[PDB]
């Protein structure tokens, strides 16, 4: 819950924190990215 | 039913039957026996059935993978009862020792949270001040901050001994998995106990609770003449 999700030409990104699996609750360093054409999900690490 | 028969007819003495002799001077060995087999048998279903287990699985199906013969072993044709039983007893203990030594953990856990939540606000019969209830609550919240921390420290003590107790990697993915589990209950506990006292609030806060009952006001305002406005203690604002 409590995320972000900024939309880009073709692609929608997630960065958001406040959640975890099973019962875990935590804030995110991760970045999820998604191709809106299929709704295929690929998280994306960057080099920096 | 046949073991009381043979005792009956040994009494009353006039016959007996062939080869019915050997099951019952044994008889006494399965009494025995059986009763040392349950002691085991229960402790297994109470077992299985107290788990919530997808932490600790490896234990307990080496427990069934362990059991899972001998009942194909079980023949009263020749018991080696004495022995198995004993081995389960030394891993059905130690089992159901790290078992309940969690469990009592819990339990513990959930104890220390409702002792900690009491009634955040107490008042005082007649009414002070605002400052006055500042002061008179600052010596009562520095009281019930440190019975929390006391019963905190409680907690995050009980939490090593399960792992002392369950002996697991804390890299492992499944205490991992329950050490999130904890705190989930930890932090219910706390939104309850924080709820309890606000509601508490809510109830000699809100007018229409105040007004049924005769019940007195509680805080003071002084009220001062000003030439550019009314002036308040309290200001009767944010």
């Amino acid at each position: 819950y409590g995320h972000s999700a900024t939309f880009f030409e073709g692609k929608v990104y997630i960065f958001g924190g406040h959640g975890g699996i099973n019962y875990q609750r935590l804030a995110f360093n991760d970045l999820y990215v998604l191709e809106t054409e299929n709704f295929e999900w690929t998280r994306l690490e960057p080099k920096g | 039913r046949l073991l009381k028969e043979v005792k009956y007819f040994l009494l009353l003495r006039l016959e007996v039957p062939t080869t019915a002799k050997d099951i019952y001077t044994k008889a006494e060995t399965y009494r025995t026996q059986i009763v040392a087999l349950d002691m085991i048998v229960d402790n297994y279903n109470h077992i299985k059935t107290c788990l919530l287990e997808p932490l600790v699985k490896k234990k307990i199906q080496d427990m069934e993978e362990e059991v899972k013969p001998g009942i194909e072993e079980i023949r009263w044709k020749s018991t080696n009862i004495d022995q198995f039983i004993s081995k389960s007893k030394s891993i059905v203990d130690q089992l159901f020792e790290t078992v309940n030594k969690m469990k009592d953990s819990l339990q513990k856990i959930h104890k220390s949270l409702a002792n900690f939540n009491v009634k955040i606000i107490e008042r005082k019969n007649r009414p002070m001040s605002p400052d006055d209830y500042d002061q008179f609550l600052k010596a009562i919240f520095s009281n019930k901050l440190t019975i929390v921390k006391d019963n905190g420290n409680q907690i995050q003590k009980l939490v090593k001994e399960v792992l002392d107790a369950v002996k697991a990697d804390k890299k492992q993915n499944s205490w991992k998995n329950y050490n999130d589990y904890v705190n989930v209950i930890v932090i219910e506990g706390i939104s309850t106990a924080i709820q309890t006292a606000l509601l508490h609030l809510n109830e000699q806060i809100n007018p229409v609770f105040i007004k049924r009952n005769d019940i007195s006001p509680l805080f003071d305002i002084r009220l001062e003449l000003g030439q550019s406005g009314i002036q308040f203690d309290p200001e009767i604002g944010e």
